[PDB]
């Protein structure tokens, strides 16, 4: 009943039609935030596209599904996954989008060790994206290695906007408890009104992922890790000797508890650590199809 | 992987 009501609303917003008419050989590759991701073959071209499938009945907050359409209609960018078309297919929202065939940053972080040319390239790419989103008041709210995707030639793109929200003069802060526990900003876990600064902290946790292979407290149940994040000093790297003073100085601007003192994305683009970033080619050897 | 909390 409110499901039927919701299918009808989504219908007025999405493209008409059914992309099964032009797509073949759907193969599941992933499950993430809000549903599954398949690759599919575009019949007329032989090209490959990704299809995000999101069951309306399985969302904590169905209304966040509109985020997939807002972000597509409005915030395209070099470092953001491009979204082609959305559809309602029975009880699911489908988004046909760019296939990032290099896979997710998670698979690199859990299986090899990045150097700082590589970390700087990822950080620079992510920060360019955030600088542009944050200037327009868009907060991603689920920054983590699982949300950073790569092309085969090593270009880095932000993905998975399903949890994002907007701030503006009339709604200067968000309040919702949203993200993935281990990456959540402290002010967000403490239920304070928050803004784009939350993505900056989450990026810091992603830097810890890149250096250590895991975010802090990863061995704790989620609820206990949030409590630890709320109450404790900023989390530390397992091994500080494994980062340069430059990388350490960079991280220290990210993992600041007071969001007013945390660096913005605009400021971070100017940080000397980013001078280390290699081109996309430098990221390539890290991917599963290339490492030994 | 840990799931998002909404």
């Amino acid at each position: 009943v409110s499901h039927e009501q919701f299918r009808a609303a989504l219908q007025l917003v999405v493209d008409p039609g059914d992309p099964r008419s032009y797509l073949d050989n759907f193969i599941k590759i992933g499950e993430g935030s809000t549903g599954i991701v398949c690759i599919a073959t575009v019949r007329s071209s032989g090209k490959l596209v990704a299809v995000k499938k999101m069951d309306l009945r399985k969302q904590q907050r169905r209304e966040l599904l509109f985020n997939e359409v807002v972000i597509m209609r409005d915030y395209q960018h070099e470092n953001v996954v491009e979204m082609y078309n959305s559809y309602l297919v029975g009880d699911e929202l489908w988004v046909v989008m760019e296939f990032l065939e290099g896979g997710a940053l998670t698979d690199i972080v859990t299986h090899t060790r990045m150097n700082e040319e590589q970390i700087a390239a990822v950080c620079l790419a992510v920060l360019q994206a955030l600088s542009v989103l944050h200037a327009q008041g868009v907060i991603h709210r689920d920054i983590k290695s699982d949300s950073i995707l790569l092309t085969h030639d090593g270009r880095v793109k932000l993905s998975d906007f399903g949890f994002c929200a907007q701030v503006s003069k009339e709604v200067p802060r968000r309040k919702s408890l949203v993200g993935t526990p281990y990456w959540m900003a402290p002010e967000l876990i403490s239920r304070l009104p928050y803004g784009p600064e939350v993505d900056i902290w989450s990026l810091g946790i992603m830097v810890i992922e890149m250096v250590d292979g895991e975010p802090p407290y990863f061995n704790e149940p989620p609820l206990k890790a949030m409590k630890m994040i709320r109450d404790n000093l900023p989390p530390r790297l397992k091994n500080l000797h494994k980062v340069s003073p430059s990388l350490k100085g960079f991280l220290d601007r990210l993992l600041v508890r007071d969001p007013a003192q945390r660096a913005t994305a605009a400021e971070l683009l100017k940080h000397p650590f980013l001078a280390k970033a290699g081109p996309p080619a430098s990221i390539v050897p890290l991917m599963r199809q290339n490492r030994t | 992987r840990p799931k998002p909390l909404v």
